[PDB]
This record gives C-alpha cells, sequence and structure tokens, in this order.
RNA sequence: CAUUGGAGAGUUUGAUCCUGGCUCAGGACGAACGCUGGCGGCGUGCUUAACACAUGCAAGUCGAACGGAAAGGCCCUUGGGGUGCUCGAGUGGCGAACGGGUGAGUAACACGUGAGUAACCUGCCCUUGACUUUGGGAUAACUUCAGGAAACUGGGGCUAAUACCGGAUAGGAGCUCCUGCUGCAUGGUGGGGGUUGGAAAGUUUCGGCGGUUGGGGAUGGACUCGCGGCUUAUCAGCUUGUUGGUGGGGUAGUGGCUUACCAAGGCUUUGACGGGUAGCCGGCCUGAGAGGGUGACCGGCCACAUUGGGACUGAGAUACGGCCCAGACUCCUACGGGAGGCAGCAGUGGGGAAUAUUGCACAAUGGGCGGAAGCCUGAUGCAGCAACGCCGCGUGCGGGAUGACGGCCUUCGGGUUGUAAACCGCUUUCGCCUGUGACGAAGCGUGAGUGACGGUAAUGGGUAAAGAAGCACCGGCUAACUACGUGCCAGCAGCCGCGGUGAUACGUAGGGUGCGAGCGUUGUCCGGAUUUAUUGGGCGUAAAGGGCUCGUAGGUGGUUGAUCGCGUCGGAAGUGUAAUCUUGGGGCUUAACCCUGAGCGUGCUUUCGAUACGGGUUGACUUGAGGAAGGUAGGG
RNA sequence: UUGUACACACCGCCCGUCAAGUCAUGAAAGUUGGUAACACCCGAAGCCGGUGGCCUAACCGUUGUGGGGGAGCCGUCGAAG
C-alpha cells in the first residue's frame, strides 16, 4: 500500500522530475528499460494518464485514494483541478515537505507515519491527515533532534516556503495561514488533463 | 454441454469432476463454456510461468 | 405443550371455556324462552321472559362472557320485539 | 403502555441514544411516536438534551419513563417540574471549550520563544 | 436575469458514404473461482432445499392474593416451630399475541400515498366522578383407593383465597316520551321525564400495594375508500349469494357477513375471466437527466410457523417454542397405546459455484412479572470465524557512479536492469517482547459493592531495515517490446483476428505498464445503445405506409361574447417517521464510519386566490364543412 | 458509353436437389408425468342449530323438587379421502 521501488525510473517514464535534482535524471529524455529511445505516438489517454501518474507519484498517493480525492474535488464547488491540487497539498506529509522540515515527500511520510509530529496538540501518524486552516503542526518534543530534522534546519534557507505556511524552523512549528490556492501550488502537472481523464 | 479445456496440458478423462465457467470459443460452433483449471479433478497447466492464475498453476519457489 | 406456563394455560383455558359455555347456553335458553313467548303472543309471559333475558344478558356482559355491545344489541332486539307485541 | 425511553444509535462501542416516545410493544430501534431529545454518554460530562415542553406534555399525558430517562429528567430538571420532588437537579455541566483562531493568532505572534526555543534546539543539536 | 451535467472505439468495401447489428473501454454486487496474502477500523456473511433435523438454550414471574412446608436458613433432644426470612410442587394474577425468524403463499385495498368511521374495539398507563355492600357453595395441592409399560386416568375423603357463584346498591346499557341547538343521508348533541336492569377484594414487614364502575386522554388495532406501481389476447366471455331490495339473525363494527323472500342483475376489448411470475415499500445500483434494474443488511406494512382445517382462552391470536382433527414424517412402547415439529440462537446432514461459533454477559439499552430487593431475556451488547465490502497504514528514509558484478539484448561499440545493488548514515508506524491502563456508569445497589467486551483500546520502553508483495497485462481499441522455442502443430482470443519459418498476438525469459493486499476470471445489472428515441429515432430505394375506402369507440378542433374554475398557475395549513441521500457543523489520531442542524422527501389532502390557455355550460359569426339553384366534363 | 450481385476481378460470382456427418427443432400410433379445478359419494375436529329419558355443589322451593347447566345424540356447514 506504498510505492517502495525506485523513483528515478518513474520520473524518467513520466518525463519530468518527480522530486529532487542533479541526479540520474541526466538520462531524462527517455523512459527506463531497453526500449526507451524510440519515438512515441502519445494518444490523448496516454497524455492524460501521464498527467495523473505524475501527480500520483509526486504526492505518493495510490489509485483508490487519488480517485476518492477526485470525487471530493468534483463535488466541491469551484474548479475541480484547483480543488484536487488543494486537497493533495493539504495532505500532512506534503505540508511538512512544503514547510521544509523534510528533504522529500518520502522522508516526510516516514517521519509522519513514525509519529514525530503533533497536530495542534494531538499526535498524528497518518500521512494522509488533511490539515485544515489555522492549524499548528509541531515536531514531537522527544524527536526535536532527529538527524533529518537537523539537516532540514541547516538547509531550509535555500528552500522556498509557500505563502500559505509560516515555519518556525528551529522551533519545528508550521502555522497554516490558509488552505492554498492554485497560484500557490507550484505548477508541475495538468490538473485539467487529470479531470478530463477521470471522465472517460 | 460442451466445454473447452484451455492450456497446453490435460489430465481430465471419463467421469472426472470439473468446474465449468462461462466463456465462448469463437472458432468452435456450440462451445459456450470453459473448464476452470486447478479446480476439482482438473489440474493446473504444468509449465506455466505467466498468467498462472488463469490456468490454476501454483507459484513455484 | 413444552412450557409449564403453557400447560397451566391449557388447564385454565379449559376451565374458562366450561364457564363461558355454560353462561352462553343459559343466555341462549333465556332468549329462546322470550322468543317462544312472543310467538305464542302472550303479553305477561313475554314481558316476564324479556325482563329475565335482558337481566341475564347484562349479567353475562358484566361477567365478561359476552361483550357489552353484544348484550346491548340482544337487549335492543328483545325490547323492540316486546314493544311490537304490546302494540 | 406508552414509554419514554432510549433508542440506541451509533457505532459499535460508541452509543448515542435518542430520548424517544413509543409504546412498550415496539422494538427498541424502531418507529417512534416522537423524538424528544438526545443523550451521548460516551462524551465527557455526557450530553443530555431534552425538549422540556414535549417531555412535560408526555409525562402529563401519562407516558412512563424508563429508569435511564428518569435519570436524564432528574438532571434536566423536568423530573422535578413534573412529580415535584427534592432532587439536586444538576443541569448538565458543559463539556469545556477549545478554540483555534485565538491560538493561531497567539502563536503567529508568539514568535519570540517560538524561534527562541528554536535556537535553543539549535544548541540541542549542538548537544545532540 | 446561465449551467454543474452528456467523450467513444473496432468491424460489411478494392475504396467511399450511409444504414445497421455485434464486440469493447466505465460503474456495481449479500457474489463464486484462480493465483496471492501483513495489520487495523467499520460493516456484512445459506441468494439454493418454506429440505429433513440429534443436542443445549431462546418465557417467565409474583409469598405484600392462597393453602401451605418438599429443599436451603434461624430457633429447639433426631424431629419440632410455619416459627422469620426463604421456598420446590399446587391454586390464583399478569405475561405468554411482544421481542426473534422466514418470504412459501398472495396481482390482492397486500403495499405506497392521502383521507373517512355519524359503522368500530382498545389490557397495562394518565386523568376525573362515583364506589368498594351482604351472603354462599366447591376444588387443585394434600390423603386414600383402583387402573396403566408409559403418557397418565378415574373414584373416596379433606382444604384456602384477590379462585367461583346468590343478593343489595350504582350511569352515559335496553325501551320510550318531551324539548334546545344542529350535520353529510343513515343522523349528532344538550336538558328533563317514564320504565327495565348491569359491579367490586382484599392484603402489608404499616412504609405499602390493590378492587369495581361512569366520562375523557394517550397507546395499539380494525374496516371502508380516491390515486399509484408486472407480464400475457396463440386467455373473450365471467358470475347465481352472483348484483340490488325488504325482514330477521349475527358481530367490537358497516356489509350477501348470514338467512328467508322478491327482483335480474353485476363485470368486460379503456382487457373482465384465465395463464405466467412476484411479498410491497423507505431504499440500493446505474444514468447528464429522463429512465432502466433491484427489494440483501437497516426501517415500515403484510403474509406464514410440518401440510390442510378448526375453534378455544383472552383487552388483543397466521396463537413460532398452545390446544383439537386429518395427512405425511420421526421417535418410545410391555403392542394396549403414547411423544414431536430450529423459516428462535448456535449446530448437523443434505443440496449447492457459494455463506460462520454447538462463544461470553445481562455491565449498557429495550422487554416481561414483582411494592421492592430481585428474577427472566440466543432481544441486545459483545467476542470467534471468512480479503466478502469499504476505509486507513506498513513492507523503509536520506546519501551513494566506480554507472560494479550477474542476467538480457547488441550493430560486439555498447545498451539495459540501475541509485537499483554494494557501501554509508538514519527512523521505529505495524508486527514481535515488556510496562501502564481506560471511557462506556450523572447507570444500578439500603449498603458493601457493581464492565461481558477486557490487560481491550490508548500509551511508555525494547528489537532489528528487519517479520512483511503479489496479480494482471504489453498487435489495435488500451497504458506498456524485444529475444529464444514452436512451425495452421502446440495454442491464443472480448471483437478484429494470431500460428503455414524473422510470431511485438502461442510458450518461456529479460524489460516494461496498470493496479497493489490485493489482482484477474466467470456470472448478473445499468451505461456506452438516440439499439423502443416523453426528454430523444424513423418508414421513396437501407427494416418500416395497411391493396383501397366506408365507418364505431377514441384522439383531435375555425373566429368570438358571457360564465364555471375540472385541467393549469400562485399562496397557506397538514402530511411525506427514522435511517439513507445532498449539505452545514461536531466526534472517532485521519478516513471509512458515527452524531447533529437544514434541505430533499419530486406527491397527496384541505383551503384561499388568478382566468391567459385546455375543457364544461351557454350565445353569437361564416371563412372550414355540407346543401339549394344554375352551369358542366368524362373508357365511372 | 451502357449494364452488373464481379473486385481472387467471367478461369469471376452463384442456385437447388442428391450423398455423408453434426446440431437444434416440428409431426407422429402412442407412452409417461405434472398442475389447477369441477360434479357427485362419504365425511373427522369444530362453531352454530336442535334435542338430552342420563348426569348435575351455588339459584328457587309447596325442602317430594324445579330452574339453569353438562355428558350423550341429531342436523347444517366442513378438511381429507
Ligand atoms: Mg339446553
Ligand atoms: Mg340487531
Ligand atoms: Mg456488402
Ligand atoms: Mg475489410
Ligand atoms: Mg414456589
Ligand atoms: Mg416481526
Ligand atoms: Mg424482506
Ligand atoms: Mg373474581
Ligand atoms: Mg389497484
Ligand atoms: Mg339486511
Ligand atoms: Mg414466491
Ligand atoms: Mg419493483
Ligand atoms: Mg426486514
Ligand atoms: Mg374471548
Ligand atoms: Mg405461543
Ligand atoms: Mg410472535
Ligand atoms: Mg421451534
Ligand atoms: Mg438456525
Ligand atoms: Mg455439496
Ligand atoms: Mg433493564
Ligand atoms: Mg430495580
Ligand atoms: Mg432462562
Ligand atoms: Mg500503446
Ligand atoms: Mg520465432
Ligand atoms: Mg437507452
Ligand atoms: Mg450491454
Ligand atoms: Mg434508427
Ligand atoms: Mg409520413
Ligand atoms: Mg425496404
Ligand atoms: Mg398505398
Ligand atoms: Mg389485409
Ligand atoms: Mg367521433
Ligand atoms: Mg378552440
Ligand atoms: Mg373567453
Ligand atoms: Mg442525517
Ligand atoms: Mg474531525
Ligand atoms: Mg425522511
Ligand atoms: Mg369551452
Ligand atoms: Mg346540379
Ligand atoms: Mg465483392
Ligand atoms: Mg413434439
Ligand atoms: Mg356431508
Ligand atoms: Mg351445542
Ligand atoms: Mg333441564
Ligand atoms: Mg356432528
Ligand atoms: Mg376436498
Amino acid at each position: 500500500a506504498r510505492y517502495t521501488g525506485p523513483l528515478t525510473k518513474k520520473s524518467r517514464r513520466l518525463g519530468t522530475d518527480l522530486v529532487g535534482n542533479d541526479k540520474s535524471f541526466e538520462r531524462r529524455p527517455y523512459p527506463p528499460g531497453v526500449h526507451g529511445r524510440g519515438r512515441t505516438k502519445d494518444s490523448e489517454y496516454s497524455l492524460q494518464l501521464r498527467e495523473k501518474q505524475k501527480a500520483r507519484y509526486a504526492y505518493g498517493v495510490l489509485e483508490k485514494q487519488f480517485r476518492r480525492y477526485y470525487e471530493e474535488a468534483d463535488r466541491a464547488q469551484g474548479k475541480t483541478g484547483d480543488v484536487l491540487l488543494q486537497i493533495l497539498e493539504s495532505r500532512l506529509d506534503n505540508v511538512v515537505y512544503r514547510a521544509g522540515l523534510a528533504a522529500t515527500r518520502r522522508q516526510a511520510r516516514q517521519m509522519v507515519s513514525h509519529g514525530h509530529f503533533l497536530v495542534n496538540g494531538k499526535k498524528v501518524n497518518i500521512p494522509s491527515y488533511r490539515v485544515s486552516t489555522h492549524d499548528i503542526i509541531d515536531v514531537r518534543e522527544k524527536s526535536k533532534d532527529l538527524p533529518p530534522i537537523v539537516i532540514a534546519r541547516e538547509t531550509f534557507e535555500t528552500r522556498d516556503v509557500p505563502a500559505w505556511l509560516e515555519v518556525r524552523p528551529n522551533k519545528g512549528r508550521i502555522l497554516v495561514h490558509q488552505l492554498p490556492t492554485r497560484d500557490q501550488i507550484v505548477i508541475d502537472v495538468n490538473e485539467q488533463a487529470i479531470v478530463e481523464l477521470y471522465s472517460k | 454441454v460442451t466445454a473447452y479445456i484451455p492450456g497446453v496440458g490435460h489430465n481430465l478423462q471419463e467421469h472426472s469432476m470439473v468446474l465449468v465457467r462461462g466463456g465462448r470459443v469463437k472458432d468452435l460452433p456450440g462451445v459456450r463454456y470453459k473448464i476452470v483449471r486447478g479446480s476439482l479433478d482438473t489440474q493446473g497447466v504444468k509449465g506455466r510461468k505467466q498468467a498462472r492464475s488463469r490456468y490454476g498453476a501454483k507459484k513455484e519457489k | 405443550p413444552n412450557i409449564k406456563s403453557q400447560i397451566k394455560r391449557v388447564k385454565t383455558n379449559e376451565k374458562s371455556r366450561q364457564r363461558n359455555k355454560a353462561v352462553k347456553s343459559a343466555l341462549r335458553t333465556y332468549v329462546r324462552n322470550f322468543r317462544r313467548a312472543a310467538e305464542a303472543g302472550d303479553v305477561e309471559a313475554a314481558t316476564k321472559a324479556a325482563r329475565v333475558a335482558n337481566r341475564q344478558l347484562d349479567k353475562a356482559a358484566s361477567k365478561g362472557v359476552i361483550h357489552k355491545n353484544q348484550a346491548a344489541n340482544r337487549k335492543s332486539a328483545i325490547s323492540k320485539k316486546l314493544n311490537s307485541l304490546a302494540a | 403502555a406508552t414509554k419514554i425511553r432510549l433508542k440506541r444509535l451509533g457505532k459499535i462501542r460508541t452509543p448515542h441514544y435518542r430520548v424517544v416516545v413509543m409504546d412498550s410493544r415496539a422494538k427498541r430501534d424502531g418507529r417512534a411516536i416522537e423524538e424528544i431529545g438526545q443523550y451521548h454518554p460516551k462524551a465527557d460530562p455526557s450530553v443530555i438534551v431534552i425538549d422540556s415542553e414535549r417531555v412535560q406534555y408526555w409525562l402529563g399525558v401519562g407516558a412512563q419513563p424508563t429508569e435511564a430517562v428518569v435519570a436524564l429528567l432528574k438532571r434536566t430538571g423536568d423530573w422535578q417540574k413534573f412529580t415535584g420532588d427534592t432532587s439536586p437537579s444538576g443541569v448538565k455541566p458543559q463539556p469545556e471549550r477549545p478554540n483555534k483562531d485565538d491560538l493561531f493568532n497567539a502563536a503567529l505572534a508568539e514568535a519570540d520563544e517560538a524561534p527562541r526555543e528554536a535556537i535553543t534546539k539549535k544548541s540541542e543539536g549542538a548537544a545532540a
């Protein structure tokens, strides 16, 4: 119920950097496997499916839960892709990643599932915990000196925190100013393509 | 009814108890059912390594 | 029966059936006596029989052998017949 | 007889009762003549909401409460208004009150010791 | 004075366009099967044989109604005190008609919805007005006798009641007569008079708890009715208590419900009668919607309890764990005769592709009895079992080029598996080990005490990157390709098709893709299918205009005045339980799930308005239509 | 240029008997079941309607009994056969 295999293979297949940089993605222009350099047809399904899989492997969400997110966004009022990206960003592991306390979303999932975090006073070990507005995520007092935590404390200045979060790095406290908007989620997929895909 | 027996390999014979599922064989007039390999007397195809579940072949170490 | 409550109940049901049957048969006999007096056309005999039958119908209704509505219906029939006889 | 009783609802190991009015012969979780209140005992200082006018009407018309509903009416004070008896009538204590916006504004500004205990944990990694 | 909603593809030809079927991509399930399988949360789990059932349990309770004393318990030289609590068996009261099960029957006022009863009954409960009077005779238990293998049965004697039966006294019960106000026809209701009548029970630990009868309330039931929801005309006639009337009877009650007499009706091509299938619904699935399919859990109504029939008791009966008779079954028998009904819970056999434990507790909620403590509760709360469904989590995280070996491919250059590994540093959710340890109980109990679930959830500590990944697919639709083997063989396939020696379609391998504790297959339903087209199709040649006309029912209607207000439209009130569903808040660490507010409940009834249109009633007009007179053509 | 059902292109396409095999279906002397009823005969339980010479503690007595009830019996209906 969690993808544990290599991520560079998925990034190469999907054609975009799922996470990180300056890595084995120097072989980017071609998917993994023996048949990587051949010319591709890329149907509309192919395109749509690529966008959906890009979002899925970026956020570490499997198909059933991603589908559930899709119906929630579709029911919600407003743009379906905007709401879907808003939900995926409101996931707690992504919140930790965006605040910059984790090197990657996989590391954020690791620490969240291991329970190194407090949500507004209550301990949460659910990576899919949907953080609500005005929430206060806190690092567990016992685990305020994790090696990944201190690496993040050394590196966060380079990292860019989105406008909808406030982070007290050394304190391990992520204040949620508001639930993010499409202009605030970084554009790296085609949510419109995903929405069109979930209609066929 | 007449039932097809899929897969390379066959053991079932006269008065062998079988499980019969739906399924048409297009180039066979009058065959509208197939025999479920790996159930009751009929057994899985011997040398399967791909699509084993559809032929009732247990996984090999 | 399989329940001792139910065995007790069949015994008491038989007892109540005897009681109710006796009372109903007495009611029927009294009403028949009034009807035969009315057919004979007597006035005093029919009046006395009607009084007796109505009193017994009310007594049975009080005892619960018959419903008060049934007692009222039969009393009404008897009284109307007696009035027709008098007229 | 008409009863004022509790109709069980909710999950396994999580009961929420509806103080309802129905006759004795009816099944426990069935059609009710009227729904009067709710009773959540699983929650802290159990929640007890009873419609005073309706419960007074049903008591005055002759509905018989179950012992649980008698306890709830004692706590709501209805069991004293009807069948006047000397009982404490301990109207439910509230199950306290949290808040979110005030805490967020308190911490947004908290700053100071936020990043301050934060550089203290910097000294901690030093100690780490 | 805007919308929350609609995707196609393949295949007829040498090629094309159209028509058109077939097939597929989606969703779903009370599913089964194959391979595989870690955990948790919440649900669900005989759809077939309404098949036959071993065993335990599922309905009892009351000594504050009664005689009592067979047990325990106190007091006494072992019996004895019924003496006090207590208490088998027995009378008596109440309950047993609820709860629980199943869906066989039923095409029907069974159900949904809305009304009517001036045709109704209603124990316990609440309320209010009267009362609770005077007598008497038995009987179970017990005792004795006789009979029976048993089940048990019949005598003799004996005994108590809130058991049973006389009487008195009591309206709004019968009959009848005045009179007030009135409805919807039968009528309803207020007041007075005459006449004939109808009850009861006592008990206590003195704190209680009960009895009878009027009138209201609440509750539950009953009947009647308008409207609504299957198929079949290769079923056209059906009915004789049948349709109506009058008198009687009956019933809680109206009624051919029943009866006697009289009449000859009643239903039906707008489908009676017959056949087929089926419990109905709130809902569920699907769908843009309209619809289509469906009636598991949960909730409402109905029906049924071995098959058929019947009543009895009761406030109330298809009387599941009642009775009687018959049939079919099973069992006991001493052969004379007896006993029984899991579609209650668990369970067995059987059938089947297929569906669980002969579990714990009355702690919570609900129910029965008791004044109460309390007793009973296979309702229910729980646990066990199964990936059956939904949801959540894990099987690691960061770094790591020297792009290592090894597989596989190759153009022998290399490429690929692949940051994958090795290696380095981390983290400890779940699992395993160990500690702490609940809520549910503002209950209950005079108190003492009191949680089945349960050492459970939750949580601290410890272990090791470890105990934890499979399944399908890769010609097109359709995301993903090569090598080797095979050689129209073996085989594949949902359709098009593939295999005849270079197979991206068979088999294996490497690589890849989609999903993931699941993944596929089969079955079934809806979608796509506008492929029954009301929304939303057509009929010259593609399937489709009757051979033609007349004409019945039916459908439909030129201009206009007046009026009705049935359709139609707009308010109001009532109803549409709950759950579900949509949505706003809240709780479970999140989610599923749960609670709560609102909406929805697409209707129906009542009532008040509007009168443009449809229709009804009614009156005009002549242009449609027909007629008169004259003219007139023709193988009618 | 005209016609066409040919496009493997007239050495094309294509129709029906007969012969062989396979599958589904119709008829058929008959044969074997099932369901739903009908008309009669008989008719248990039971309710109802009669009757009751037998049996009867409460009621009344002119205290020899009577009233009323019950067993039994008959009749209608009536499942099954
Ligand atoms: Mg007699
Ligand atoms: Mg009468
Ligand atoms: Mg053609
Ligand atoms: Mg072709
Ligand atoms: Mg006893
Ligand atoms: Mg029921
Ligand atoms: Mg049902
Ligand atoms: Mg009495
Ligand atoms: Mg109808
Ligand atoms: Mg009549
Ligand atoms: Mg049926
Ligand atoms: Mg239906
Ligand atoms: Mg049900
Ligand atoms: Mg009765
Ligand atoms: Mg019973
Ligand atoms: Mg019952
Ligand atoms: Mg039974
Ligand atoms: Mg069972
Ligand atoms: Mg079997
Ligand atoms: Mg209780
Ligand atoms: Mg108590
Ligand atoms: Mg018991
Ligand atoms: Mg492709
Ligand atoms: Mg080859
Ligand atoms: Mg359609
Ligand atoms: Mg279809
Ligand atoms: Mg068409
Ligand atoms: Mg036309
Ligand atoms: Mg044609
Ligand atoms: Mg024509
Ligand atoms: Mg013709
Ligand atoms: Mg006409
Ligand atoms: Mg007109
Ligand atoms: Mg007009
Ligand atoms: Mg709700
Ligand atoms: Mg929440
Ligand atoms: Mg509702
Ligand atoms: Mg008109
Ligand atoms: Mg002329
Ligand atoms: Mg051709
Ligand atoms: Mg034939
Ligand atoms: Mg006869
Ligand atoms: Mg008789
Ligand atoms: Mg006599
Ligand atoms: Mg007879
Ligand atoms: Mg018969």
